[PDB]
């Protein structure tokens, strides 16, 4: 019962890799056994990805494990539907009707958009880059259109990271400008980390902002850095390590050698790796599902050449189709289930804030409740201004020889006291800088005076 | 140049909510001065009225934070009332 | 009940005209009349200058025998002036 | 196909290409070295061994937006030739004080849309905007110029800017003594000699 | 107004003229008393000129 | 004795109550005080009397 599954990873991509090989051995069988012949590629790459994946046809695979790219993800598509090949993916959710792909992420749109919902957001500023698709971007917008939101979307994938360095202060300076200070990013982790370290180099990290990061990695990359920053950060997580599964899975990840499996040795793991052990397991149930209700898959012979014109597909392919579309199984990422067409259903993505001890998940987001919360959660000198008037405020005789309140007497002098002795806080007098009470200038539209 | 109150209306309404939008989540506090601003720009019959009070009002005891848009949105319409006293 | 003088203005400019409707090729001597009546069904915040005074003069300027809805559909986007004064 | 070709041993590759399959096609002739020459939509990046036919329209567009001094307007685009135009837009929107309604028609069916875009006017007449810039191929674009004239938005008062080099392609005596303003782009002009010849070459 | 001495082979700006010398007076409400087809026509053309 | 609501009542109060409502755009309905204090706090059983 050998099993062959063609399985591809983009060069440098090494827990994925690991947590692979951990599915492989965690949901190993003596009923079956999958056999992978893994392929490095340039997941970029059209031409890699073509040869690739004809590579594994004509080896005669019964089912693809595998990454897409926005350049590459049509390839992979429309190859595996013209000949009927499961392909199984970590990688960003289609948007579309496409036949013979399983998607292991869940569609985070919902998410997001419910989160916009939560916080209240009128008007905010949305940055992207073209990787995983600009899907999220026409949502938002027409999201945007329907209940009448102000959004400023800025395409970040396009400034070359040679000459980006003015670039974000001038982005920044223009989203300053207006005064819009909650901001959402959509980008890969390194896009994102860069993002970052040029908002605490420009010190957009202050109070009064408010970042949503929008991937299943919020707790995966680095946090510490806008932790202590003073701006509130949310996001979502697509993997709870407070369920037993997962502490346990992590358990046994930890106690791993870090030579035998690359990368391996962490308290957490990245969601993508998961979703990648979550597809092994899928992978297994769908096959051992086969193999209960009677089916035999087996090829009779090679596949032949896949550009081979006319293409003609296998019978079984359908099948085995179906098989991986109709499994149900609890894994990382949570309950796992599929529709038709291989899009995620019933998925739950836990809504979390990032707090000065730490994140925390404040809810969780379902595709039918949508957003839902989780458990509910000195003095300083006070500066009085005025202006000198009268018997209001006098300069004393002697106040070369004194100093700070005791300089100035009057009548708001005195009522300062008791105001500051009726309502106990320290106060210290000071005269207004222009002199003047307060006033409307008719030319810079500015308010002068106390 | 001469003057339009239905210009110097809908002037109004705009400039006030596209004032109040940089002041978002403080919106409830910003109205009367986002209303000066207006009133500064879009001209006014009567210095102390404004371009147009009814929509002030209106704005004024509506508005919560965040909740700007579909107040503006409710408010706009309002009547102004008399521009004159 | 509050006026808002742009209604005030819509309303001025149609009453005149659907006025000035019922007299054919006498539009040009009716103008004040039917804006006297306009003035009347519509209101105004000040009795003398009417509902809208720069949309009275252009009609009366502009307005020839059986030019009406030209005349009209030229002079109906104008600026009506100073309504208090 | 493309490798058909490539193993009959042609020297050059004329064609077309979709939002879908023109990464296989740049990605192919950049790896084996085959020119490919194409009229259809200009990819967006350094793409060695492509040589596009088809002029940027993004330019033309914008200084053509900063012309008629349209502050706020409704922009109508499909998935078809990409969100290119719809990015650059974008980020001149944030860069300038454009207030802009980005709006998918590409995503609706052509069998079940009928209310769909009275809907869509009606989403449109909500917010009071007149000018509406259509971002599509000529197919698109005389379906959504039917349904204007439809629901009778294409009276005075209306600016309509087609975005394309086809401006003179699709119809426009359905618009024409509607009342309403139509802009667009021309690539091909018919007063030009060459032209002119090509053309009593081609009625014929 | 006769709509029905008008030959169909000609008639284009035919009707631009009626509705511009009826846009003259102002005239919004219409009645048409005409057959089938010169209904449509009329109505086709009060379209056209988005009337 | 003849008149009902608003018209029932004149004075300072009244006049200031109409300015205050035509400005804030609301509808008021004129009404007294059922205890007939203007307020107060009872020591005891700390309960506000009055308007
Ligand atoms: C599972 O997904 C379907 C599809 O939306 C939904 O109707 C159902 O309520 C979901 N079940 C749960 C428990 O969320």
């Amino acid at each position: 019962n050998s099993i062959q599954i063609g399985g591809l990873f983009p060069r440098g991509a090494d827990q994925e890799y690991s947590a692979f090989r951990v599915g492989m051995v965690q949901f190993s069988t003596s009923e079956f056994r999958l056999t992978p012949h893994i392929d490095n590629l340039e997941v970029a790459n059209s031409f890699a990805v073509t040869n690739a994946f004809c590579s594994q046809f004509s080896r005669g695979v019964y089912a693809i494990f595998g990454f897409y790219d926005k350049k590459s993800v049509n390839t992979i598509t429309s190859f595996c539907g013209t000949l009927h090949v499961s392909f199984i993916t970590p990688s960003f959710p289609t948007d579309g009707t496409h036949p013979f792909v399983i998607q292991m992420r869940p569609d985070l749109k919902g998410a997001l958009l419910s989160l916009i919902e939560y916080y209240q957001w009128d008007k905010f500023a949305y940055l992207y880059d073209s990787d995983r698709g600009l899907s999220t971007l026409q949502a938002v917008l027409d999201s945007a259109a329907e209940k009448k939101w102000q959004v400023t979307a800025i395409n970040v994938g396009n400034i070359n990271n040679d000459k980006k360095d003015e670039t974000y202060r001038s982005l920044f300076q223009d989203l300053e400008l207006k005064g819009e200070r909650r901001v959402i990013l959509d980008c890969e982790r390194d896009k994102v980390n860069d993002i970052v370290d040029q908002v605490i180099t420009i010190g957009k990290h202050v109070k009064g902002y408010h970042y949503i990061i929008a991937n299943l990695g919020f707790t995966d990359g680095d946090l510490l850095k806008i932790q202590f920053g003073g701006a509130e950060v949310s996001g979502f997580q697509i993997v709870d390590y407070d369920d037993s599964l997962v502490s346990k899975f992590i358990e046994r990840w930890s106690t791993l050698e870090e030579k035998e499996y690359p990368g391996a040795h962490t308290a957490t793991i990245k969601y993508t790796s998961a979703l990648t052990y979550d597809a092994v397991q899928v992978m297994t149930e769908a096959f051992r599902n086969l193999r209960k209700q009677r089916i035999e898959i087996s090829r009779r012979g090679n596949a032949g050449d896949c550009l081979a014109n006319p293409a003609v597909p296998w019978g079984q392919g359908v099948e085995i189709e179906r098989a991986l579309k109709q499994v149900q199984v609890e894994g990382l990422s949570g309950n796992i289930k599929f529709d038709q067409n291989g899009k995620r259903i019933n998925y739950t993505i836990n809504i979390m804030e990032l707090k000065t001890n730490g994140p925390r998940k404040i809810g969780y987001w379902s595709e039918v409740d949508k957003m839902v919360v989780t458990l509910t959660e000195e003095q300083k000198t006070v500066v009085v201004t005025t202006i000198l008037e009268s018997p209001y405020v006098m300069m004393k005789k002697n106040h070369e020889m004194l100093e700070g309140n005791e300089r100035y007497e009057g009548y708001c002098v005195d009522l300062a006291a008791e105001i500051a002795k009726h309502c106990g806080f320290k106060y210290k007098l000071t005269i207004v800088g222009d002199g003047k009470y307060g006033a409307r200038d008719a030319d810079t539209k500015i308010w002068n005076g106390m | 140049g001469p003057a339009d109150c239905c210009r110097m209306k809908e002037c109004c309404t705009d400039r006030v909510n596209e004032c109040l939008q940089r002041y978002s989540g403080r919106e409830d506090k910003f109205v009367s001065f986002c209303y000066q601003e207006a009133t500064v720009t879009c001209g006014s019959f009567n210095e102390i009225v404004g371009c147009c009070y009814g929509y002030q009002m209106c704005m004024i005891r509506v508005v919560k934070p965040n909740s700007l848009s579909g107040a503006h949105e409710a408010c706009k319409t309002v009547s102004c009332g008399n521009p004159c006293a």
